[PDB]
């Protein structure tokens, strides 16, 4: 179909004995201008003459009592729908680029084994495994501090927990705030020091680290990542000129939140390069035809049948040794024979895993992945400079701009942990809004990110909440939505097909440790 | 000019490093496209080579040696194909691609000649029309250029010293058994013309030098 | 192992039709776009037609617009090209290749568009400088596959058959030469064996040094 045209809209919003107002015609005129736009592309179709909504919302704020309001309100609904027809019927090929991120430490072999599976089936794709060459010791310095944060916590605790994690975060913040002052100072005296220089100096002075054996970890980390596809380094001239950089350095150096710096990187790299981002815990999709002859038992969850598939493929083909048969080893030999026979009747990796190939997506969209708890950015697809990718970056940029207008005042007062939290909570409660009510609540937990349970701030800043907020800005014809009011059935429009990714891997299945009440006093017993 | 233009041919010695250019006319075109490179060793179909669009949007075909690399030289709008550590196994024709107003456009092609053998001069042999091919009417002179390594010659016939190219079809050089080159050229006539002029020549030019044979009706 | 093998090429009257068929194996024949590209033998590469993953939209070159049709059968993993109203411009080798950003090429099938009809060859001897040489002249024939051995295939050192050349009359001619010692010339017979397969002819000619008075 299409959208309603000028004659049609004239029928809907007609009121007998009521002439056409100056602004009512502005809507009819722009709508007619729209349907004479076949020579134009998708992007400037979406705005140049597909706002309309603007000229419509103008009519409803001038003539608040007009009869046509009820009809034009439905007209705005047909505009959201036409945007989805635009997204689904005009698709261009996607850049054959695959993006991974490993920053802060040495890449371990399990991550390389998962990446090598994408290269073998998709031999027509560039593989970039982004790393920060200047910050290999950010994971090393994070461990050292919390290690020492417990030695000093238990030193003054001669008689529980809760009070443990409470009085531990106070120490971590002081050792954190101490390092940030050393960094901001070292960078002033010597602008030529990189992050790694400052960290091995701080780790050697205040923690007696064999710095002889530290510059070895740096040499091995680069030698490893550089011969495994690499295609990266702290390069990116367009990422460093962009406003999103000192946001990434803030989560990296001032915060030691390795993942939150990756959340900022992935969406910016997709917008500037194009391609498809994946966490290193993801595996290529399985050929949909492979195990159709092995009926799944009706007394078994769907997730179980999904992991057992990958575990079987890794048992009789051994692409990845040391992959657990943990879930496969619980079927009778009547069923394990069904897998071994099917894994015999294939002889190539691309007979088992589906390749991506010539993918295509819309210039407006950024395709996001799904699980049981909503959208998740363990897999993203976007064409270069897609309209959604720009909205997600402005959304994350806008959300951090809010975070720092209230947090940086309290950091500058250099008090302890609790006086700084009280100053920071009032500042978000001051410049608070009725729109961002759901947002500013999760913001108060920001200092505890990485060191406590029940902290959902990272999600509301540069995670799923920001992506959905960008999808709303797309579908509501606005920018800067803070309160999500899109239903789940709406967001599945930007879903990534289950046959392009394999999520139930051993790895991202092994990163579901709850760390809450189901822990109960434990882990402290480890500390001996 | 012509959307996307390459040089005709270039030669270099083994071990040397070369760079081929795929220039593309100025105007509605810059260096924000991909450049797709291809190698076609003669007698065979092309081979995918590279794809370079940016530092992060580049690719090398499976099996392409690491000595092939691509970049783009700005100010000249051209894409480049570095081949360092040249060898005789790299002698081929090279084409680039670009996606334009839809469709897809090729370049002219660069006949890269990697010389890895001792150079040789042509051995020109000029045959008159035989007694048989004269009873059947028809008169055909055969100029046969054999054994020479720089496989690029220029043939041109002469009659009584004056030049003539009316009625000449000529083959291009081809590899022979001893890995050198050889080309042939024919001149069709009529028995009236063969019996009228005094001399016939065929003159080839190869590396500035100019061999010139000559026969005559005796 | 990705392989693409095309077929259907042959010899056609100018105006006739042909159906080329590239058959795909080794990859998911969906998932990817496909192209056709022709190469006039001895000249550069030239693009022809391109089809979608699903075959919904297609783009043709200005030369073959209206005359050519691209078709794609995702079941029988095979591509098609239907060539109507053939000129002599269309004589070339046609390759099928894969992907939007294009990756792998096929073997290439040859298509020739000429008017003349099959004719056997005429063979004339080239009778005898430090060693001197001799040869055979095979001219005026059609279908190009003309093979030439020497002395029923006796010795092959010194033999070089040249590539054929198309004459104005639409007929091919080639020559084959062989270098023999000037000593053994005379009292040692050198014949050449022309074998024209499509016209079902085999001429055997003995070259002996010309006698002049």
């Amino acid at each position: 179909m299409s959208l309603v045209n000028r004659k049609q809209l004239e029928k809907m919003a007609n009121v007998r004995f009521r002439t056409q107002e100056d602004e009512y015609v502005a809507i009819l005129d722009a709508l007619e201008e729209y349907h004479n736009m076949s020579e134009n592309t998708v992007v400037e179709k979406y705005l140049k003459l597909k706002d309309i909504n603007s000229l419509t919302d103008i009519y409803i704020d001038t003539y608040k009592k007009s009869g046509r309001n009820k009809a034009l309100k439905k007209f705005k609904e047909y505009l959201v729908t036409e945007v989805l027809e635009l997204k689904n019927n005009n698709l261009t090929p996607v850049e054959k680029n695959l993006h991974f991120v490993w920053i802060g430490g040495q890449i371990n072999d399990t991550a390389i084994n998962y990446i090598n599976q994408w290269k073998d089936v998709n031999s027509d794709y560039n593989v970039n495994v982004f790393y920060d060459s200047n910050a290999f010791l950010i994971n090393t310095l994070k461990k050292t501090v919390v290690e020492s944060a417990i030695n000093d916590t238990l030193e003054s605790f001669r008689e529980d927990y809760n009070k443990f994690f409470r009085k531990r975060m106070e120490i971590i913040y002081d050792k954190q705030k101490n390092f940030i002052n050393y960094y901001k100072a070292q960078r002033e005296e010597n602008p030529e020091l990189i992050i790694d220089d400052i960290v091995k100096t701080y780790l050697s002075n205040e923690y007696s680290k064999e710095i002889d054996e530290l510059n070895t970890y740096i040499e091995e980390s680069l030698n490893k990542i550089t011969q495994n596809s690499g295609n990266d380094v702290r390069n990116f001239e367009e990422f460093k000129n962009g406003e999103s950089f000192n946001l990434y350095e803030q989560e990296l150096v001032e915060r030691w939140n390795l993942a939150a710096a990756s959340d900022i990187l992935r969406i910016s790299a997709l917008k500037e390069i194009g391609g498809m981002y994946l966490d290193v815990d993801m595996l290529p999709g399985i050929q949909p035809d492979l195990f159709e002859s092995i009926e799944k038992p009706s007394s078994v969850t769907v997730d179980f049948w999904e992991m057992t598939k990958l575990e079987a493929i890794m048992k009789y083909k051994e692409y990845i040794p040391e992959y657990t048969s943990e879930h496969f080893d619980m079927l009778d030999e009547e069923v394990q024979s069904s897998f071994e026979s099917v894994l015999a009747s294939k002889s190539d990796k691309s007979e088992i895993f589906s390749s991506l190939g010539d993918m295509e997506a819309s210039p407006l969209e950024v395709k996001i992945a799904f699980n049981s708890k909503g959208i998740i950015n363990q897999g993203l697809i976007s064409v270069k400079d897609s309209y959604c990718s720009n909205l997600i970056v402005k959304q994350i940029e806008n959300r951090y701009k809010i975070l720092n207008n209230s947090l940086n005042p309290a950091i500058s007062e250099d008090n302890d942990f609790n006086t700084t939290t009280n100053t920071f909570i009032d500042s978000i409660m001051a410049e608070a809004n009725a729109d961002n009510g759901r947002f500013m609540m999760e913001l108060g937990k920001y200092l505890r990110v990485g060191f406590f349970p029940d902290v959902k701030t990272t999600i509301n800043l540069s995670g799923p909440e920001a992506y959905a907020a960008a999808y709303q800005d797309l579908l509501m014809f606005k920018e800067g939505s803070m309160n999500i009011h899109l239903i789940e059935a709406d967001l599945r429009n930007f879903e990534i097909s289950k046959t392009n990714i394999s999520q139930s891997t051993e790895q991202e299945m092994a990163s579901l440790w709850s760390f809450d009440d189901a822990r109960a006093k434990a882990q402290f017993e480890e500390y001996k | 000019q012509a959307v996307l233009t390459q040089p005709s041919s270039l030669s270099a010695s083994p071990g040397a490093s070369v760079s081929l250019t795929c220039t593309l006319r100025s105007a509605i075109n810059v260096g924000t496209y991909r450049i797709y490179w291809y190698q076609q060793k003669p007698g065979s179909p092309p081979r995918y080579l590279l794809r370079y669009k940016s530092g992060l949007d580049k690719h090398q075909g499976s099996g392409v040696p690491s000595r092939f690399s691509g970049s783009k030289d700005d100010s000249a709008n051209a894409g480049i194909l570095f081949i360092s550590g040249l060898q005789s196994e790299d002698e081929a024709d090279y084409y680039c691609l670009i996606w334009h107003s839809s469709a897809v456009v090729f370049g002219g092609g660069t006949k890269l000649t990697v010389l890895g053998q001792p150079k040789a001069a042509p051995s020109v042999t000029l045959f008159p029309p035989s007694s048989e091919e004269l009873q059947a009417n028809k008169a055909t002179l055969v100029c046969l250029i054999s054994d020479f390594y720089p496989g690029a010659v220029t043939v041109a016939w002469k009659a009584d010293g004056s030049p003539v190219k009316a009625g000449v079809e000529t083959t291009k050089p081809s590899k022979q058994s001893n890995n050198k080159y050889a080309a042939s050229s024919y001149l069709s006539l009529t028995p009236e013309q063969w019996k009228s002029h005094r001399s016939y020549s065929c003159q080839v030019t190869h590396e500035g030098s100019t061999v010139e044979k000559t026969v005559a009706p005796t | 192992e990705v392989q693409l093998v095309e077929s259907g090429g042959g010899l056609v009257q100018p105006g006739g039709s042909l159906r080329l068929s590239c058959a795909a194996s080794g990859f998911t024949f969906r998932s990817y776009w496909m192209h056709w590209v022709r190469q006039v033998p001895g000249k550069g590469l030239v693009w022809v037609s391109c089809i979608n993953k699903e075959g919904s939209s297609t783009t043709y070159a200005d030369s073959v617009k209206g005359r050519f049709t691209i078709s794609r059968d995702n079941a029988k993993n095979t591509l098609y090209l239907e060539m109507n109203s053939l000129r002599a411009d269309d004589t070339a080798v046609y390759y099928c290749l894969r992907g939007y950003d294009v990756d792998y090429w096929g073997q290439g099938t040859l298509v020739t568009v000429s008017s003349a009809s099959t004719k056997g060859p005429s063979v004339f001897p080239l009778a005898p400088g430090g060693t001197a040489a001799l040869g055979c002249l095979v001219k005026d024939y059609f279908p190009e596959p003309v093979t030439v051995s020497w002395n029923s295939g006796a010795l092959t050192s010194g033999v070089h058959t040249f590539p054929a050349v198309l004459q104005s009359s639409g007929l091919y001619s080639l020559s084959s030469v062989v270098t023999v010692p000037s000593s053994s010339l005379g009292t040692q017979t050198y014949i050449c064996n022309v074998n024209h397969k499509p016209s079902n002819t085999k001429v055997d000619k003995k070259v002996e040094p010309k006698s002049c008075d």
